């Protein structure tokens, strides 16, 4: 029910990575992963499975609601990929460490509520951990399109990544950005500027409208799988900075 | 549609076995064959002319061209003796899924379908199969009824649609029998009324590949072990 | 016929048509066969991806009014699934995780008042497709190239091979299609998301797709690439695709 | 060239991939390695050459003519290669079959006058197939730039992409666009839409004029090389289609 | 000024060796130069296309050299199967005789095309030669009749397009003999009217290979067994 614009304010923060943390020394990276799994026994370690960053900032309790206009957003520490003295595998004989690379998937979002997500499984049969929220009674049906499997994206280090897609059949007032690039030898390719900005506001230009005066922010920056020496598999994931303006919006009631 | 079969073939073990499937123009068709033995369910061996299903042998393959579908089973074992059937299924006709006459194989040396309700009746009495069907989704299947009389070949009965919606007699029995299904319970039914002694067989329980719409695909890729009616 | 402009929103996931090789499997083809010479190849049917398809019924109207699509919203769902390497690929190497999905894969939807239009052409004209697939009708060696007597209409799901059919650019007066082919072994998946993308199907002249007996078909092939069990067998993976489409009350005559 | 005083015209050109037996349109007979460069006679079953159309239009009679305003175009056929279940080699023990990928050309022209192109060969003294019109009494300059090598793209199945390339120096009538990719992995990567439009109007706003009320289309899309069970190598081709507005324009 | 192919009538090679035939002409290596192989009361065999390009079924031991004024027919590894007619041949297609066979050598250690209407007639008669051809689409094909006399090398006769459109004649038959085509029949016709004592041979089919056209390729790429007319 939104009136005339009425006055700005910025929101910066970042969300750090969950992309498993198998123990304290190997925070920003998965557990090993498994492999050859019968789709009838697949019980993934917890730690093994990155999921979906998120959190809920206060705002000004301010009838008005803050809108957000635009976001600036960038991935951190992307440099940290050319440390190939330590841990990675050499790619040959008396040659560097393999780079990280492969699978990666780079997604943020922000919302005047939590993010709504679909539930879609490589394998509906797969046990998932206790810990983590995954599609509930699947179906061979939730390996394809399944409308039962909705979701609230309520909860840090709880909805796998490889579990939850955002559902575009809603998501009214958020905004959501997301790449999957899958392969081997797939190059991460990430880039940095403090020149860009991203405009939130929809075709009627409306911004997301924060309800409860409460701004969610929500990201997953899986950059690829990094080769140990012994050849096992880790994801390395990184945190996502976000600075978002808001400004005040008339609405009725 | 008529599919013609030499009514037996004799082999050695390690031989090759050949099995011929006669047709007007059967290569413009898709051909499947299915192996069975004496009191046990039919096994699809292959699927669209030449495809084997997941655990049949690389020896067991299939050929179909001009008026002549070919099973060839090589390296012959004393396992590969039994009855062999070729199959074909036209979607725009009156009897639209065809059994060959079939060909007794003499060697010289999960998903499961339970059918019940079999027994003895009175001529003009009547009787009704159940096929208590487990780990399926049940709407997602077409299902079918086949029957063996006795010294004769494998008769496809009836059909119905995953759905329930859609429905197909064979002559012989249209008028007095009626398939129907509850997906709820995962049960498909045979009310069979006005009996006949020409319907003394084994009545076996017939699933159709999974299929998104459970519409009809011609194959019967597994099988129940059958249920007896005696008039 | 058409008049001056006199709104509705539709919403629709497709399922993917990958071959469906039995429940537990749904999404993904048959295992591929490989190395059958041209003059006997009998591909199993669930060996074969085929294009999705779904007629949506729009409200009843009624110098006659027609719903007029004026854009699309779409978006492949569960490109994510894609990060289980835990799970039934092949290792990448000995201690490795599994195998992604990656390989040739094809992209394509479309929005039309009518049965999306296609034109038929083949890798082999001598390939005996499989009863319950539409296939191109008496194909010569013309059909390896463009042979125009290869005309259907998208008239029916899990039934037209994506590999026997392209939307036919000589038709489709009534519909927009957009399509992406990417063919090779380690072709990467490269799949974007956001609720932040519109694309306008009006024509040159301002006019959308006007949808006939008050009907809005709408077509997809998502083929995402090759699945490698340990085995080292290979089958499709596919996807669902979402559709929000705008419409509009257009007045036309008799 | 005056003022302005409409018709669309549809084709869809087959390609010229060689066809090396009728079972085979579409494709080349299987490539040759390892020729010395004084002694290469390539059959021209192994030759893709340029597929060519003259599209004749209506007699219009401060004279008239056609002007071509818009093109639509794109591969037919694309899908075609999902197949991987015949003839190609399989990926590894297992698998499916290798997908056509490697060296691709795909390039279009539309025009009033027969597309203008020029010469630059590898081999200069490759020995091409009687047949086929390729650079004429050609020097080490033919593997460079050679003024000497024009030619009308005027026949089908005769003028072999490998010699010839649209001349820049030329076609002012014509409009051509064109993209060669190559490599031994390169992934064919095709688009197709309905909602795409060339326009092929010029600096001054005037399209390509058909003279004697004739339309030339031009195209050569090779999709890269099949690998047949064998090992062997042959190219694979698609047609293309083109719809070309014309309007009346004085002259 | 019709062009000149010259061939040494004979060769004599031991098994296992080397034989080299050669094929003369006024710069023949700026030419196309095609070989084919001829045993008696055979179809002849093309072996190397364009100067070097062996068919499928030739082993490597055959190959194909052309420069200069000399193409050269080279045969490795000699066995008793390679005793043979062999004939060099070149197409001009801006030629009055545009097809030109060599004059052969003697060497000493699916697609049919069926002739018929051969016979035997009086000197000055008529008689119409037929080719059915099978496993191909004729309005693809150029086709060409060639003879050859008692004692006499392989002589073209008469060529014509796929569509039926460009007739080709040798001087000698020009104006006695018509070469047609019905595509729809798939049936090739060579009438000869006014007959000579020197028109006494095995008429040959002779398809060229697919064309989108059908147009002359100046290629021979597959034989019929021929048919015989005495005159």
């Amino acid at each position: 029910e939104v009136l005339e614009v009425k006055a700005i304010t910025e929101v910066e923060c970042f969300l750090n990575p969950e992309m498993g943390d198998p123990d304290e020394n190997l925070r920003g990276f998965s557990l090993k992963l498994s492999a050859e799994n019968d789709f009838s026994s697949d019980s993934p370690e917890r730690k093994m499975l990155p999921c979906y960053s998120t959190a809920r900032i206060p705002l000004p309790n301010l009838l008005l609601m803050w809108e957000a206009v635009t976001v600036q957003t960038e991935v951190i520490g992307i440099t940290s990929m050319l440390n190939l003295h330590a841990g990675s595998q050499k790619v040959h004989e008396h040659g560097g460490g393999k780079p990280i690379q492969g699978s990666n998937f780079h997604f943020f979002a922000v919302g005047g509520d939590p993010l709504e997500m679909q539930g879609v499984l490589m394998n509906y049969r797969t046990k998932y951990p206790d810990g983590t929220i995954t599609p509930k009674n699947p179906t061979a049906q939730s390996q394809v399109m399944n409308t039962d499997h909705k979701a609230y994206l309520d909860k840090n280090n709880a909805y796998p990544v490889e579990c939850w897609v955002p559902d575009p059949s809603r998501n009214e007032n958020t905004r959501y950005f997301g790449t999957f690039t899958g392969g081997e030898n797939v190059p991460p390719v990430l880039h940095v500027t403090n020149t860009a900005t991203t405009v939130l506001l929809d075709e009627q230009g409306v911004g997301p409208l924060c309800k409860a005066d409460s701004l969610y922010v929500s990201a997953a920056d899986i950059c690829g799988l990094f080769t140990n020496s012994s050849g096992t598999q880790q994801w390395r994931g990184l945190a996502r900075y976000f600075k978002i303006r808001l400004r005040k919006r008339s609405v009725k009631n | 549609y008529v599919l013609t079969q030499p009514p037996s073939v004799s082999v050695a073990p390690g031989k090759t076995a050949r099995i011929t499937c006669g047709g007007n123009n059967i290569g413009s068709r898709s051909v499947h064959w299915y192996q069975h033995k004496p009191g046990q369910a039919p096994v699809m061996i292959i699927s669209y002319d030449m495809n084997r299903p997941s655990g049949i042998p690389e020896r067991v393959s299939g050929s179909n061209y001009g008026n002549t579908a070919t099973l060839t089973i090589s390296r012959v074992e004393a396992g590969d003796e039994a009855d062999y059937y070729c199959q074909v299924w036209d979607s725009r006709s009156d009897h639209p899924y065809v059994f060959g006459t079939g060909t007794r194989v003499t060697v010289l040396g999960e998903v499961q379908l339970v059918e019940s309700g079999g027994g003895l009746v009175k001529p003009g009495g009547s009787l009704r199969l159940s096929c208590a069907a487990s780990g399926i989704t049940f709407q997602y299947y077409a299902m079918n009824w086949v029957r063996q009389a006795p010294g004769k070949g494998l008769e496809w009965v009836s059909s119905i649609g995953g759905r329930g919606d859609t429905t197909y007699y064979t002559d012989s029995v249209k008028g007095r029998f009626t398939i129907s299904r509850d997906n709820s319970k995962s049960t498909l039914y045979l009310q069979m009324n006005s009996l006949r002694a020409e319907d003394t067989a084994v009545y076996y329980c017939a699933k159709e590949p999974f299929d998104s719409s459970g519409d009809h695909r011609g194959v019967f890729d597994y099988w129940g072990q059958g249920t007896l009616v005696t008039v």
